[PDB]
RNA sequence: ACGAGACUCUGGCAUGCUAACUAGUUACGCGACCCCGGUCGGCGUAACUUCUUAGAGGGACAAGUGGCGUUCAGCCACCCGAGAUUGAGCAAUAACAGGUCUGUGAUGCCCUUAGAUGUCCGGGGCUGCACGCGCGCUACACUGACUGGCUCAGCGUGUGCCUACCCUACGCCGGCAGGCGCGGGUAACCCGUUGAACCCCAUUCGUGAUGGGGAUCGGGGAUUGCAAUUAUUC
């Protein structure tokens, strides 16, 4: 890519990328209840799911 | 040949074993006869997995000691290659011989320990241990500070302790130990 | 014409040597260089085992060549052993009868166990508090 | 060859220091304070001699050569760094000081930073450590 | 303690017992006759050389850091 | 801290788990920090069984 | 007749030393009676004809690996520093020292520059080394 | 007192003060008649022949 | 020591117990019928039992066991 | 028309099941395809002080993130790549393709 | 019911299997040298997967035999075999007023909050030395040191979002530390066949606080940074 980093530096990077997630959210959405999230990943379009008990909040 | 074996050049048999009681843990003749002390080991791994090791193998193991020398196994192997073209010209007879003359004639036959401490023989094992070990000691002890290289203090020790001339260090240290055995018991 | 080849292996600590049979003349030598021009030259008569062990007329109609890398000095003198020696023990199974086969391993049986079966032994890992694998520093009271 | 040659030099005296014949020639010259070992080899190179022998053999005459190069080893193309005083803080001589200049070269400096109350000199002054070391546990032997 | 006050050059009462009486030894090494003889052990080496040469010694085993010597034959 | 401890116990028991074990540590009903725990069931502790069996909190 | 991996090392690069002498065009540097083969040496060598001998081991090594650069000869030529109270570590050889010996081997033709980097021997470079080579083993048959 | 040679027949166990002793049954090679209990030091395996330099010394059994 | 502990044997018995007719007399028959009369996670596990199947033939041959 | 693929992947089990699924979507185009060659993998390698402070003996932690990786190499241009790599993914698993 | 075991990784074992122009091997085609034959990390191809890498399974269970034991659990030996105990992580109940509030946007309470215990800058200190203790490194030499020569590794790491700074080949200059130039490497691809020491081979020294030992200290020269004076390292 641009700055074209290795995969060891592009693995961690997203490693640190769920770790982000997983406490901005249990920071947030922990009053409507927070149960992890599994990250998809797609050219152009990344879409993460917030598996939570309490979907109607 | 794979009819006789030469320790290089020198020669595994005339060699025959005085004492009935040692021959048993001395690997020197017709199945134990190496063409080099260094062999690849497999010998610490039972209790008497040591007996079937060549005396000429525990020879050059028996020499890499005290710090700097621990590990080295090659330069004991020509200390000992030097140290057995001496003797040769020194006596004139097979090294080996002298070997195994120095090694029965150094190995203490009683040994005193605590039980007041009861005089208890040895067994055969620990006399061969204690063989190689004494004319070791000795021999690291003539050729340190000393001019006289370690490949000639080798060569003196095992033939002073082959005619027992009680001048030699595996000598002097064996009859100590017969001596205070012999008192308390 | 056809071309009788077997490559046998051997192994040692880490040093690997790979053999190779062929059809031929006998001539002997690893990396380009023959086996009495290998250094350390203390250990000479390891590399001449199974010449000695078995005989020169063995090798007579056999050439062999080995490629060795990594390993140390030593784990070297003992792969290139276990190599040939077990490279003369294959190529006397393929081509010619196992009771030619079969009176030449004996032979290797009975004088030195490594010739045909590598060493299993590796170098333990380090764990941690220590220098090594079993030794620990030193502790300190008062 | 094997035995002891004609007029023979036991000691030398060289620069009011000794130096016996009985050690070899490399090794010999040594024993003056401002020659090491690596300047003794260049030297006994710059003056053709084989180092080989003993400094109670070698001839009267090619010995005087050598002194010359020590004090003098500018015009035999020593390099300058390989000097030990280079770029001298009064007249910037390269020079190599021999023995006894280089116990003078040393108390002529250490009081230099004395003079001017140097923060290196006032430690020689103090007989602590100057380059920097922790001398909360060292230097117990000359310290009491 | 002691100090061995060895020599660094011959003698011709040292090097007389030198050609007739080192190579009537058994064993030569320059280890044993730096001590039967009061020389360094340069003065060993480089004092076995020639006997090699003149052909009164025999070299048995040239190595680095250990060198042996003996009479000539017997016969 | 005690009823609330049970509320979320027997809550789990019907959903289906084999076995869980709650901890509740801190300074309750004085200074002295105590460390109520109420277990049941079927719970394993060691061995690589763990990374997916048993999930913590 | 035979060619130099089948001939003793040893007795080998002062036969190639020696083979350096009987030429002399070698044009040795100034500096060669005064300068310290690596910052891990602390003493000169002692052999006073040295910058003929290693140019003659650095002539096998090009034999037997070629390509090889100064930062390649710099390697090959190093050694146990032992830095006296701290624990010893490997100190790579002189560069200078490395690279006026193949200097001098371009220029009477021994060594030429490799594609890409390197310093590879000459054909009639590689036809004196087997000619030695055989010499050796003539003197041992 | 001649020394004598007497080869094993059993090793009964460990003894001493440390366990660095076996105590090993012996019998006589001169006399296969006469057998006696002896402590000996170092590793024994069985039937190895001892040379004990006295013989009236008996080891007691515990 | 090489002692089998309780679920090596209590998994074993009931094999005997369930398929006395199938399994045979040595170890590396019977032990790929345990494969197939039982679901054992591991293969440790698998040789474990089959073992100790086996060794239990030859305590059957000579008699009843308890 | 040589077109490459490189697989890669903490977890092995959902790139092996991934792995063999392009084969088994190219052999049923039946087209020149090359063998997934497993390069050596790497293994993340962090040691710590299992302590937050300094006190008790010392001990540390092995953690590790060993990483698979394969290669397939194809003989076919570079419309049909994208209806064989664009089914059957796992989320763990990272796939690119290069076009030279 | 827990813990132990089992379990997971790791260590070696499978000329069988899955496949490699980022890995190799053997042939072949030339090329270079020497005497058909030999060497060649010198040069391109069609087969192969032993060597490399890593996937799937396989193999070991006290399975066999000989003694011992209630002849039960099992022990011991031996054959056969790559192993007839590889190493490690994981790790119970209850507790310690063990350590950490200097790991935190974990935090009660108290204190402080404008002349600040907040923050920021400048400079110093954290190294300071009659002395005591702990973990270590080099040593006390000849089984050595020195100088040449020869010859073998495996773990990794490597151009950073902010962040301005990577690992290094080759070629010159320089005694050296280093410098100037142009390249490759986001990596089985370049460093790199990681020419690592020890060791080995051959010189020299010769028992002398010695060429053992390199503390202490003087002079000089380069690199890091805004800055090295209390010596940054070299």
């Amino acid at each position: 890519m641009a700055v074209q980093i290795s995969k060891k530096r592009k693995f961690v990077a997203d490693g640190i990328f769920k770790a982000e997630l997983n406490e901005f959210l249990t920071r947030e959405l922990a009053e409507d209840g927070y149960s992890g999230v599994e990250v998809r990943v797609t050219p152009t379009r990344t879409e993460i799911i917030i598996l939570a008990t309490r979907t109607q909040n | 040949t794979p009819d006789i074996k030469l320790f290089g050049k020198w020669s595994t048999d005339d060699v025959q074993i005085n004492d009935i009681s040692l021959q048993d843990y001395i690997a020197v003749k017709e199945k134990y006869a190496k063409y080099l002390p260094h062999s690849a080991g497999r010998y610490a791994a039972k209790r008497f997995r040591k007996a079937q090791c060549p005396i000429v193998e525990r020879l050059t193991n028996s020499m890499m000691m005290h710090g700097r020398n621990n590990g080295k196994k090659l330069m004991t192997v020509r200390i000992v290659k030097h140290a057995f073209e001496i003797i040769h010209l020194l006596t004139g007879e097979n090294p080996l011989q002298v070997l195994v003359n120095a090694i029965i004639n150094s190995g203490p036959r009683e040994d005193s320990t605590r039980i007041r401490r009861q005089a208890v023989d040895v067994s055969p094992l620990r006399r061969v241990n204690q063989a190689i070990w004494l004319l070791c000691t000795g021999a690291r002890e003539a050729a340190f500070r000393n001019i006289k290289t370690i490949a000639e203090c080798l060569a003196d020790e095992l033939i002073n302790a082959a005619k027992g001339s009680s001048n030699s260090y595996a000598i002097k240290k064996k009859d100590e130990l017969e001596r205070v055995a012999k008192s308390n018991r | 014409g056809p071309l009788q080849s077997v490559q046998v292996f051997g192994r040692k600590k880490t040093a690997t040597a790979v053999a190779h049979c062929k059809r031929g003349n006998g001539l002997i030598k690893v990396n380009g260089r023959p086996l009495e021009m290998i250094e350390p030259r203390t250990l000479q008569y390891k590399l001449l085992e199974p010449v000695l062990l078995l005989g020169k007329e063995r090798f007579a109609g056999v050439d062999i060549r080995v490629r060795v890398k990594g390993g140390g000095h030593v784990a070297q003198i003992y792969a290139i052993r276990q190599s040939i020696s077990k490279a003369l023990v294959a190529y006397y199974q393929k081509y010619v009868d196992e009771a030619s086969k079969k009176e030449i391993k004996d032979i290797l049986i009975q004088y030195d166990r490594t010739l045909l079966v590598a060493d299993p032994r590796r170098c333990e890992s380090k764990k941690f508090g220590g220098p090594g694998a079993r030794a620990r520093y030193q502790k300190s009271y008062r | 060859s094997l035995v002891i040659p004609e007029k023979f030099q036991h000691i030398l005296r060289v620069l009011n220091t000794n130096i016996d014949g009985r050690r070899k020639i490399a090794f010999a010259i040594t024993a003056i304070k401002g020659v090491g070992r690596r300047y003794a080899h260049v030297v006994l190179r710059k003056a053709d001699i084989d180092l080989t022998k003993r400094a109670g053999e070698l001839t009267e005459d090619e010995v005087e050569r050598v002194i010359t190069i020590m004090q003098n080893p500018r015009q035999y193309k020593i390099p300058d760094w390989f000097l030990n005083r280079q770029k001298d803080v009064k007249d910037g001589k390269y020079s190599q000081v021999l023995a006894n200049g280089l116990d003078n070269k040393l108390r002529e400096d250490l009081e230099r930073l004395k003079k001017i109350r140097a923060h290196r000199g006032l430690r020689h002054f103090w007989g602590l450590r100057v380059r920097g070391q922790h001398t909360k546990t060292t230097g117990r032997r000359g310290r009491t | 303690r002691d100090k061995l006050n060895n020599l660094v050059l011959f003698d011709k009462a040292t090097y007389d017992k030198l050609c007739k009486e080192v190579p009537n030894y058994k064993l030569i090494t320059p280890a044993v006759v730096s001590e039967r003889l009061k020389i360094r052990g340069s003065l060993a080496r480089a004092a076995l050389q020639e006997l090699l040469s003149k052909g009164l010694i025999k070299l048995v085993s040239k190595h680095r850091a250990q060198v042996i010597y003996t009479r000539n034959t017997k016969g | 801290v005690r009823r609330a401890c049970y509320g979320v116990l027997r809550f789990i028991m019907e959903s289906g788990a084999k076995g869980c074990e709650v901890v509740v540590s801190g300074k309750l009903r004085g200074q002295r920090a105590k460390s109520m725990k109420f277990v049941d069931g079927l719970m394993i502790h060691s061995g690589d069984p763990v990374n997916y069996y048993v999930d913590t909190a | 007749g035979v060619t130099v991996k089948d001939v003793n090392q040893q007795e080998f690069v002062r036969a190639l030393a020696a083979f350096l002498k009987k030429s002399g065009k070698l044009k040795v540097p100034e500096w060669v009676d005064t300068v310290k083969l690596a910052k891990h040496k602390e003493l000169a060598p002692y052999d006073e004809n040295w910058f003929y001998t290693r140019a003659a081991s650095t002539a096998r090594h090009l034999y037997l690996r070629g390509g090889a650069g100064v930062g390649s000869m710099t390697k090959i030529y190093g050694g146990r520093q032992r830095n006296g109270v701290m624990p010893s570590h490997f100190s790579r050889g002189s560069k200078s020292v490395a690279r006026r010996v193949l200097q001098a081997l371009e220029g009477l033709k021994m060594v030429e520059k490799d594609q890409d980097g390197g310093r590879k021997l000459t054909p009639q470079g590689q036809r004196d080394l087997d000619r030695i080579a055989g010499q050796v083993a003539a003197a041992k048959k | 007192q001649p020394i004598k040679l007497a080869r094993v027949t059993k090793v009964l166990g460990r003894t001493g003060s440390q366990g660095q002793c076996t105590q090993v049954r012996v019998e006589f090679m001169d006399d296969t008649s006469r057998s006696i209990i002896r402590n000996v030091k170092g590793p024994v395996r069985e039937g190895d022949v001892l040379t004990l330099l006295e013989s009236e010394r008996e080891a007691r059994r515990l | 020591g090489r002692v089998r502990t309780k679920t090596v044997k209590k998994a074993a018995r009931v094999i005997i117990e369930k398929y006395y007719t199938r399994l045979g007399n040595d170890f590396h028959t019977n032990k790929r019928v345990c494969e197939e009369i039982a679901i054992i996670p591991s293969k440790k596990l698998r040789n474990k039992i089959a073992g100790y199947v086996t060794h239990l033939m030859k305590r059957i041959q000579r008699g009843p066991v308890r | 028309h040589r077109i490459r693929i490189t697989l890669t992947s903490r977890n092995v089990k959902s790139l092996e099941k991934v792995c063999a699924d392009l084969i088994r979507g190219a052999k049923e185009k039946n087209l020149k395809v090359k063998g997934p060659v497993r390069m050596p993998t790497k293994t993340l390698r962090i040691t710590t002080r299992k302590t937050p402070c300094g006190e008790g003996s010392k001990t540390w932690d092995r953690f590790q993130m060993r990483i698979h990786k394969r290669l397939i190499d194809l003989h076919s241009p570079s419309e049909i790549v994208k209806q064989i790599t664009s089914i059957s993914i796992e989320p763990g698993v990272e796939v690119e393709v290069t076009i030279a």
